[PDB]
């Protein structure tokens, strides 16, 4: 008798997958669902980006030399690097991490003049060797070091007030100079008792190592001034006064990475080690990622079957 | 398997079959022939393409950094972040393992079902002119030439034409 | 589908059948008739009612507010809350899409299986008194009146009564 | 030969659902699993509720004019509104959000007199134009503005101590006045150096009035900043001050537990609900919801999905 | 059930069968016999053992305390922790209920399929020498002694030996 | 002749849930949720440390109750209910952060600060709150600095600790807040009190809060504790004119370990990787309804009494 037989394809070299029932199930074909390989690059194609290089985000608001090309701008992506410089002159910012996170969340920075003017008894052009610009002594671009014009003389009681004329909140920063000796203090702001007062609607306020051979310190403070609101500085010396205030524009993605930029490849997912370009749903590179990312899993491999059971000859 | 065809009553697969997933082999007077079934092969591939479209995909949700890479974070909120991320990772690892395990089970069984469905289609076509050999073949009880074999594969075999010859050969 | 009956060897559905999910159409001397199978229809509905009871539900867990609607919250914990909520929402969106996809696959296949199970019940009842046409019909090889047709639907058909007549008409 | 044919029902107008395999699968019938429609109402049937309207929860503890009808009460549900007033006189509360969350979590507020008395050299009835009541200048109902009776004179060193005689924790609030000029400070509390000390078993702190020019808010450069702590049963809290203290005449007690809603939606006492958001109530039996990720109560889970159709019948195959 | 055998065309199970999950009962001239099918029983147990290996497991992830048992935690982060833990618990409770419901459905249906696969194996072996009784039994139309019955169970029955006798007894 | 195919059954079947049916009888089922606990801490294979009456923070400052726990190594640290941290009334700023950091550690070592004081300062200030050998004493790792002559001004002093090690050190100090102006004048003199602390990465000022407050163990005084990490090679400078409780020793946290908060007694016979307030969890099962508060490698908490997983076919008896 004539016979007609039904049958299915097979392959010599099949792939092992897991099922509900069996841990070692041979199938004709399978595809990976977990990404294991990374690109040690930041794929910035189709992105209006900004690599701050040696500039620290806070440096953009106060205007450190290292940050001269980053005082203003717009971006959808901001890249911060390791050991980035914020302070040329030794000192720190109160609520440093809060400010950094706010800038790294932003989509740009615009600057507005305070318009602050000072008497002839005040020198607004105080400079230092810590903040070098064009080979000569300089200072923070967005701040002015106010000192008595005549050495030793009393710094006059001054009042400066900034009004937010805009329709969005402005970020105002200022510095307080802490000299290391009573002699230094007398030379700059005179013999009197020093007091700096800052007041707005929602805000109000009044031995150490050498760092680059300076025991002198400029500590930075900051607040938000809401639209229509004013902020008043009452000082008799020691205030580092803002010449410009900052405005943070829209939203953007903040990457902290050591990886070099590549403007050829595109990506929506980034980590310290670079970019992740996979179409795959899962990833075992890092649990610390930013952007639109595959989900982190504690798994080297997960093979998804794309063919029937393999039963070879 | 669930449907008992692949790794079941069909002993093994055909490495020699490269132009399809399922198909036929025949022996008659004129000799031997192989051919792929297009409809059954495509039904299986279209279902697998469907799974890949649904699984090979990411969320469009934008995530910001909550841990600083280059600075030290408060120890208490750092422990809360570490606890939350490890908990989320345990959920996604579980969901990933289950999805793939469950899909792989379905793929293997769906492929088994398409084999059985082709076998049942042929059994019903041949009606009383053939009997099952138990290994996935039909013994046909009449002279079936390459035209006849082609009419079985193309689903245009008329059982009534060969019934008289077949019923006599079966009863003997 | 998996069981090869619905969108399979049964070409299409019957819009004219409104009193059931599955049933029978017959042709005999006395004419034509339609009837719904209650047992198979109810088995399918009871299984779907079961899914709805399990899925159409919320947790009884009481949740309080962790974000103020009308005031500003600390920026750092606000970012942690935003990250956690978006992560939880991505999990529930995934679980929702998978649940419904998986259940829909099961519902479609379960319904297919109830059709096939009714077909197999009838095939076994008719024994050697009928043959399969490959479209879901049985050609009965004896005079089967409205009483006989009713006995097939009601699962009280005795094959032995009509066997002699049927075996003669089949061999011819 | 006689035929009997098996078949399944069909419908002309079938529904599209998704499966593991197919994105466009026609079935006889399907039902929605994600709620898309909202009630722009707060369904408050079976709930002893309290709409604070223009009153901010913190206003209840210090007694702002706007909050005069909400100084005490019981509730299982408390509704806070947008731009609700907490402070008539300009200023803020330290740990503001923690205090607000604690009140919104409560099931009522009771008031207890401190019994605080002052020397004849102190004026306890200090008022302001910021806090108007019956058309005349007034102050926070639950606090007293302590000032020197004679303008310019030194405010005397005073000690006031409140004991929690109850069997439950009490919430004591106080204010520190920060005047705008050195001249203003001298007029009210005298020329001396100002220090306010607060001490309990579990709490201790010092406050120095910050004097200095700042902008006007409702024509006032002055600030009254509010502080708060819990005093446990049997424990005492001692105020040592030489001027600048806004002293409590009453302390608060938070009673039981309740659900805090922040919504703009109007109340409806006809419908019942267990789930609320900014935009209203969610009454669905469905497991999922795409209205808001910010909800409170017993809620369907938020999903980034417009529709998810669950099949309730077989494949639809018409002719 | 999906495959229509267990709680289907087989009326009930056998409490008297203790050495296997599936098996045979026969009646012939010499009397009665029972025996378990090893291959089908083991295929079902091996699949269930597989599920248990995959499900009866915890993650090796180390979790620290984020809430103190014996001291008071900050009220704001305490509310965030309470919200996160309740959210994670709702996910795991849902995943647990679904996993077990889904696995139980698969176990019941997988067991049904192994019964049907054994039935189909026997039907194909007996070829034209037997007919289906509709209740899971085959009526064999020839003298089948304990050697013959043993050859059906051991899958070594040659239909061609008994075909002549069987075809005559069936046509009568 | 008949050959009949069939499946086994049992008289006493188990009920399980499926996608389709809430009351499905099967031949056999197994539990997936653990309900039973061991009211013991299974500490086999673990170099553990039961702090008993000693609170983890007490180890750094050296409370009497913690005298046997001033140093050590462990992979597991057990903290108890009502454990004592402070003999003299007061608290630690960032208390919970410090406690979590100690409970995360795998041991503690101590290093001398070497701090010396002028003859115008008495370093041996003691109290009745901190009793040791029946006599008045103080925190073992700190020194209460007071004016040697009652009423006299406490001299402007500078003490600096350098981290000579190759790992971060945890330095703690206290600020005394006296209860009256009279008390303050007796101990540190009539002058305005200021304590300054400065490192590379840390800077802060503290002013003693003087003012009447209730007695706690018959004492209206308060000593509040502060802490920071000093990195390798870095120095930390204390500038004070009275009110500083100065460290005689700094702490170093060694490696990593598991911190348990439990009331359960120790059992060195059984092994476990999961612990809670009520004891240990040894189950192989994936889920658990004992507590949502667990530590270690744990089954996941679920709001479910029972979840039966079928291990057999549908049960259809005769
Ligand atoms: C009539 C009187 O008591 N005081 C007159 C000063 O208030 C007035 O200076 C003007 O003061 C205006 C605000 O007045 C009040 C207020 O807030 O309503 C008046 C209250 O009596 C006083 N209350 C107390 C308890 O001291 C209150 C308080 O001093 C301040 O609010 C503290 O910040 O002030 C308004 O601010 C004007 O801008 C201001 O010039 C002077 C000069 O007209 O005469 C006083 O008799
Ligand atoms: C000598 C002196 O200046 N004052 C003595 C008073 O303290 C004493 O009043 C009794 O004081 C008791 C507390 O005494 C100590 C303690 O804690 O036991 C004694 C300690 O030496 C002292 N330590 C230091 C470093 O000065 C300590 C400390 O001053 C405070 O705790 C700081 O807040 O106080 C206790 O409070 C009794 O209830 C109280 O009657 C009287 C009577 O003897 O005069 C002096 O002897
Ligand atoms: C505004 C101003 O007067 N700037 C000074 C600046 C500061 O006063 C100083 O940093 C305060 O600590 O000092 C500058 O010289 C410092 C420089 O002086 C050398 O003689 C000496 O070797 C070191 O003290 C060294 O730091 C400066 O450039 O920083 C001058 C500047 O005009
Ligand atoms: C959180 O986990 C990371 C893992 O690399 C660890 O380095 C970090 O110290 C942990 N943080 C805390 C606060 O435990
Ligand atoms: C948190 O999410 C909401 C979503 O729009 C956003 O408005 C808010 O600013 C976010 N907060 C931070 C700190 O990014
Ligand atoms: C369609 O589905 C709904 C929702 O489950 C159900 O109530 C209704 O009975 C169904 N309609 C028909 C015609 O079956
Ligand atoms: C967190 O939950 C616990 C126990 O369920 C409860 O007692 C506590 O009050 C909650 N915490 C907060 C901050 O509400
Ligand atoms: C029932 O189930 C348990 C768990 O798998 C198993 O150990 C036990 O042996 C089973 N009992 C029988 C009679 O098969
Ligand atoms: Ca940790």
């Amino acid at each position: 008798p004539d016979k007609i037989c039904l049958g299915h394809h097979a392959v010599a070299n099949g792939t092992i997958v897991k099922t509900l029932t069996n841990e070692q199930e041979e199938v004709t074909n399978a595809t990976e669902t977990v990404e294991s390989t990374s690109l040690n690059r930041l794929c910035m194609k189709g992105r209006n980006h900004k690599d701050l290089g040696n500039c620290h985000p806070i440096g953009m608001l106060i205007g450190t030399p290292a940050c001269d090309l980053h005082l203003t701008g717009t971006w959808d992506t901001l890249i911060e690097r390791k050991n980035a410089i914020a302070y040329c002159y030794p000192g720190a910012t109160v609520n440093e991490e809060a400010l950094r996170q706010k800038i790294m969340e932003s989509g740009g920075i615009s600057k507005i003049n305070t318009g602050f003017t000072y008497g002839s008894s005040i020198n607004s052009a105080g400079t230092t060797k810590a903040c070098m610009r064009n080979g000569g002594n300089s200072f923070y671009a967005e701040l002015k070091w106010l000192v008595s014009k005549n050495k030793g003389q009393n710094f006059p009681q001054t009042t400066n007030t900034y009004r937010n004329a805009d329709t969005a909140e402005h970020l105002i920063m200022w510095g307080i100079h802490h000299p290391s000796s009573t002699q230094e203090k007398n030379d700059l702001y005179g013999t009197q008792s020093l007091s700096i007062s800052v007041g707005s609607s929602t805000y109000k306020n009044n031995a150490r190592p050498q760092v680059n051979g300076l025991s002198g310190r400029i500590d930075f403070h900051w607040t938000l001034v809401q639209p229509g609101d004013k902020i008043t500085f009452s000082h008799n010396g020691g205030l580092i006064a803002p010449s410009r205030v900052s405005k943070l524009i829209g939203r953007g993605l903040g990457i902290q990475s050591e990886a070099p930029i590549d403007n050829s490849c595109e990506s929506k997912c980034f980590w310290r080690g670079g970019s992740i370009n996979t179409r795959l749903p899962f990833q075992n590179l890092s649990p610390r990622t930013v952007g639109q990312c595959p989900k982190y899993v504690n798994k080297k491999s997960l093979m998804l079957a794309t063919g029937m059971r393999n039963v070879p000859e | 398997g669930l449907f008992g065809a692949i790794a079941g009553f069909i002993e093994n697969g055909w490495e020699g079959m490269v132009d399809g997933w399922y198909g036929f082999r025949h022996q008659n007077a004129q000799g031997t022939g192989q051919a792929a079934d297009y409809k059954s092969t495509q039904a299986a591939i279209d279902q697998i393409t469907g799974k890949l479209n649904r699984i090979i995909k990411k969320t469009n949700t934008e995530f910001e950094s909550i841990e600083s890479e280059f600075s030290e974070i408060d120890h208490q909120i750092g422990n809360v972040i570490n606890w939350t991320k490890d908990s989320i990772t345990d959920i996604w690892t579980y969901q990933a393992e289950l999805l793939v395990a469950m899909e792989n089970q379905h793929t293997i069984d769906m492929a088994d079902s398409e084999m059985l469905n082709l076998y049942e289609r042929v059994r019903k076509q041949l009606r009383q002119n053939a009997e099952e050999d138990g290994k996935g073949c039909f013994e046909i009880y009449h002279a079936c030439d390459d035209s006849c074999m082609e009419s079985i594969r193309n689903n245009t075999y008329d059982h009534s034409q060969y019934r008289e010859e077949a019923l006599l050969n079966r009863l003997n």
